[PDB]
Order: C-alpha cells, then structure tokens, then sequence
RNA sequence: AGCGUGUGCCUACCCUACGCCGGCAGGCGCGGGUAACCCGUUGAACCCCAUUCGUGAUGGGGAUCGGGGAUUGCAAUUAUUCCCCAUGAACGAGGAAUUCCCAGUAAGUGCGGGUCAUAAGCUUGCGUUGAUUAAGUCCCUGCCCUUUGUACACACCGCCCGU
RNA sequence: AGGAGUGGAGCCUGCGGCUUAAUUUGACUCAACACGGGAAACCUCACCCGGCCCGGACACGGACAGGAUUGACAGAUUGAUA
C-alpha cells in the first residue's frame, strides 16, 4: 500500500540526497549545532561503529554502545544502531527505532530512583 | 484563498506532513494520535506526558495537589 | 613532568634581569602572553614556585591571585653557581629608584 | 601539561569564566564598572576604590 | 576528604611504563664483512623532521615525526 | 519624562541610529556613541472614539495540551531563552488569622541596574496618578522606666519540696 | 477610621527522604521560609559515578644513568583528543 515515512520524507528519498543536504533540508531543529559545525576527525567514532557492527551478530541489530553523546541522522543504511540507556553507568538494551535515534537525550528509561512515600503528614511535616 | 503556511497548526511534522484543517476534531484527533505514539514508544518526554507531567518548561511545586489520586 | 632545561634557563635569566616574573596558577590559560613563545605552561610556574619554596633562595608572597619572589643574595649566588654565569652579572641599576 | 584532558569544553559563557579578583570566589560577584569584585571583598576595599557611604 | 575505600580497585596502579632499555643491539647491524654503515632512515618532506629522527621497527611501517605520514605497500 | 546604563587588555561577549531581507524570532551593510557629542527631544504605562464585547466561562483569563522558531557562544533534556494557531482548568472579594502603611505617603502601573553567553514573578533605584482618611491613645502586641516582692545571681529554661 | 496577602486558583528558596550515579554544608519566633546577592544546560557542588595526577617539596638513603614516557594514531577505546 504505502511506504515508510519519516517527518514527511520517504525512506529511499532519505537515502537519495547527501548527508549535508539531509541536515540542511531536514525538519526544524537538530541542524543548528552542525550548521555552525561539529568538529572534524570523527573517524574514530565511525571506526568504533564499524567494530561494534562487526562484533554484532549477523541479521541482528547492532549491540549496545556506551556512548554519552547525542546522535545524528544519516542515510538509513546504518541508522538504527542500538544505543543504550544511561541509568547511572549502564546502557539498557531497549529497542529504539531509527526514528527516535538522534533525538533528545540518550536515556530512554527512568533517570531517578523514586523514594518510598507515605501518607500526607508525618513524613511531610517536622 | 491566500492564507500563508505560517498562521496555522498542521505544518509539516513527524511521520508525514499534515494538510487541510477540517471541521471540529478532524485534525485534533490527528494531533492527539501523535501524543498517543509518544506514549506508546516509551520516551522520557512521552512517558512524562502519559504520567500527567507537563514538559514544555513547566516546573512542578504546587501542581497535582488538589484531587491527586 | 619532563621540565625543560632550556625553559628553566630562560626563566632564570628573566628573573635575574629584573627580579620578578609573571606568575599565575590559572590553568584555563595555557601560556601567558609574556610567558608564551617559549613553551611555558602553568605547571612550569607551579614547579618553579615549589622548588624555590623548598630551596628558600627566594621568599614567596601571594596576593590577589598573584605571586611575588624576593630575590636574595643567596638566590643570586646559587643562580650563578647552578647556571655557571659570569660573576659580573647582577641587577644593580641606580637611575630613578 | 594537563592539556589533552582539560579544555574539553570551552568555558567562556558561564559563572566559571568570572571569578573574584581577590579570593577566586565565583559567588556574589559584582561586574558593574568592571569591578570583578565579590560583596565581602568589595565592602572590604570600598573606601579605597573611591565609593563612600553617604546616601 | 578521607579514604572512600578505593584501595581494592587497581591494586596500587602502576605508572605507565612499557620497556626499560639499556642498550640497542638488534637495531644496530653494520656487519657486511667490511664494517660499513647500514641504515634504514626514511623521512617526510619537511624542515622540522629529517633523517636524524629514529624509526620504529616493523614488518611494513614507517613511523616518522608527528605528521602521521601513511605510505603502505597495499 | 525620571533614575541611569552603554564601544573591554583577561572576551565578538555594549547601547545601538539608518536602509535590505520576512506576518516571525534573526542575518547584511555604512557605522553614531569611550558619552549633556549617539541611542535620546530616552515618542511605553495612560487620555480619546458621530462603527463592532454584554453577565458567558468566556476576547476579565493559562500547561490556551501540539506543531511552526533559533542567537559572530557545547550541544534548551520535567527542556528557567524564544514571534505564530481555538478549546481549560480556576475565581462571584476569598468563613480562621491578619502583614504594611503620617503627603507626592498608600495604591495604579512601566523603565534602569544586580542579575546576564539570551534570561526577571526576585531584588535594588527611578519617574509616572493622587486619596475619605490621623493630629490621637494605651484596648491589643511588645519594649522602656518607677515603686514593690524574691529563698533567683548559671539569674524563672531559676530555685526547690515530698513520695 | 480606612487602603491589601490566606485554610481563595498556576509559578520561586529552603525540611521527613533521594535504597539511582546524587542536596545533608543554616535556622522550632520576630531576628529562618524571592536569604546566603542561591536565575548551577554542563563550567560554580569537590558534593555523587574508572572524578588524567606524583603534580604526597623530604637533598630521606641507596643501588643506576636510564631515575624514566604527564604523547595521539589497532581486538592497545563498544565514552571524536580518556
């Protein structure tokens, strides 16, 4: 019937243009930091991605990674690599589709441990 | 009929761009189903929307104190 | 860690010329504009300060995020002996005290 | 020597960039008229700078 | 402020130190039945670095200076 | 109109006048100002209306839920920055208990600094409108004084009696 | 005698706790509670998590000139220059 959609633009059409065009012509926001420019020499991160994908099982999603930096969007050939959830030092294995990768914050789970809470009073007043 | 693509609330967004504003909640349902998607994907902003905690910059010091559960 | 001998000689000569050198402990600045061009980082200032503190050949005074050394006669003697400088080297200007 | 680990995030837009010119205090700094003073130090050297309590 | 019980991890971690070198023998081989000099110096076109700088021995690699020159036999 | 701030060597890190780009945050240029030299004659709050609100839950109103925005500067994440587009919680003078108020005072609002890389419900000053009210008292709350009592003097959070 | 805030609606600093990587460092009143000029995006919180160090002067004293490497490039990092 239809085909995959991502903010109005199509999947093969994602893969059509270049990375720079993908970022300049993307939807609102997420481009300004690299519009000003994210510094070069990003080759080591790409090589870590290559190593993780090689270590990843075939016909399977790439394994958890220990990255703390907010991701970006490139051609859909590789966007979808699993990025773990920072709890305090771990990276939870949660199925994050490439539509949520590169968005706000890498913690796709809770950030804090809630405290046990009693009735109003006693534990609410001195 | 000469109304610009800046004065209206269905401009291009996630999934596919929305077009045509129809009567009643013809797109309000469309703009609540994206909220449903946000809750169904288990996102921090989405789960905070589900829990009843406003996200656009709202602090919480007295909200949720009258008629809370 | 490998504190240079050439930088030490330059620093010693600069101190010997007048009697003070631009000393700060801030690390956000790698090299002071006067301290630049000669590979002089913050740690070099720190090491020189502590070595002269233990040596005692100059007396240290700290005031308003700045340091000041009191170049003594023993300091001049040790500086000559360890730098092997000629004996007629001494800050001895008289004009406009 | 600590240059390959520090300077990892430039510090020129926050309260860490401005410090008291006497005690390296980053709390309660006065930046009016380029004073770069903290309240305690400013009142300590208030008469020396030129300000006098008369109003 | 005090010890936070950090002495069980990295049990007195040692400062980085790869090898402890007295003399170089395998890198010096000028025996050609005549005693003449034999070298393998290779340098990048520049002024800061020349033939004086030493070389890391490898089966195919030429570590020269700080420019990170990569020139391999494929 | 008023107080008054503004071109910076630790740093493009200022106020910006004028024309271009757009309903919009913002970018371009020539620059004026190191200042009673420019912003600035500092053109907001207000008083008007021979046309349009009418006792709602709403054009007296805000998470007007979610999407369009972005700053010559580390990434605005329960995102303290942001110009655009209806809905709604709630309130009919706020039963106890009561701050603070002597004339340009209370109140009525806006501006400027400290905040500040953008950031004011805070705070610190400033003009901007002008009051029925008070020329009094110890009723309350305190505090001070005098006389008085004290077995208190660590001074009533004292001392001390008995089981 | 009058002009206003609340047990009358949303927002701003501090307590009974953060069994996560986490406030502990002030007040039982005026004279604590838009106060430490406290509007921490990270930088100021060291506080809380492998938080690069010898960069713990001691010439302590001794073998030895190698006493040693605070550098970046790879299963020498699943955290670009750790």
């Amino acid at each position: 019937f239809r085909k995959f959609t991502y903010r109005g633009v199509d999947l093969d059409q994602l893969l059509d243009m270049s990375y720079e065009q993908l970022m300049q012509l993307y939807s609102a926001r997420q481009r300004r930091r690299l519009n000003r420019g994210l510094r070069r020499k990003q080759h080591s991160l790409l090589k870590r991605l290559r190593k993780a994908k090689k270590e990843a099982p075939p016909m399977e999603k790439p394994e958890v990674v220990k990255t703390h930096l907010r991701d970006m969007i490139i051609l859909p050939e590789m966007v979808g690599s699993m990025v773990g959830v920072y709890n305090g030092k771990t990276f939870n294995q949660v199925e994050i589709k490439p539509e949520m990768i590169g968005h706000y914050l890498g913690e796709f789970s809770i950030t804090y441990k809630p405290v046990k809470h009693g009735r109003p009073g006693i534990g609410a007043t001195h | 009929y000469k109304i610009p693509d800046w004065f209206l609330n269905r401009q291009k967004d996630v999934k596919d761009g929305k077009y045509s504003q129809v009567l009643a909640n013809g797109l309000d349902n469309k703009l609540r189903e994206d909220l449903e998607r946000l809750k169904k994907i288990r996102a921090h902003r989405g789960l905070r929307h589900f829990w009843g905690l406003r996200v656009r910059g709202q602090h919480t010091k007295t909200t949720g104190r009258r008629g809370r559960t | 860690m490998l504190m240079p001998k050439k930088n030490r000689i330059a620093i010693y000569e600069l101190l010997f010329k007048e009697g003070v050198m631009v000393a700060k402990k801030d690390v956000h600045m790698p090299k002071h504009p006067e301290l630049a061009d000669k590979n002089v980082p913050n740690l070099h200032v720190m090491k020189a300060m502590q070595s002269l503190k233990s040596r005692g050949y100059v007396k240290e005074q700290f005031a308003w995020r700045h340091f000041y050394w009191y170049l003594t006669n023993e300091g001049i003697q040790y500086l000559r002996d360890y730098l092997h400088l000629p004996p007629e080297i001494v800050p001895a200007t008289l004009r406009r005290s | 020597g600590h240059q390959q680990l520090y300077w990892s995030h430039p510090r020129k837009f926050g309260q860490g960039s401005r410090s008291c010119r006497v005690c390296s205090n980053r709390h309660g700094l006065i930046r009016k008229y380029g004073l770069n003073m903290c309240r305690q130090c400013f009142r300590q050297y208030a008469k020396d700078i030129g300000f006098i309590k008369l109003d | 402020k005090k010890r936070k019980k950090k002495s069980y991890t990295t049990p007195k971690k040692n400062k980085h130190k790869r090898k402890k070198v007295k003399l170089a023998v395998l890198k010096y081989y000028k025996v050609d039945e005549n005693g003449k000099i034999s070298r393998l110096r290779r340098e990048c076109p520049s002024d800061e670095c020349g033939a004086g700088v030493f070389m890391a021995s490898h089966f195919d690699r030429h570590y020269c200076g700080k420019c990170c020159l990569t020139y391999c036999f494929n």
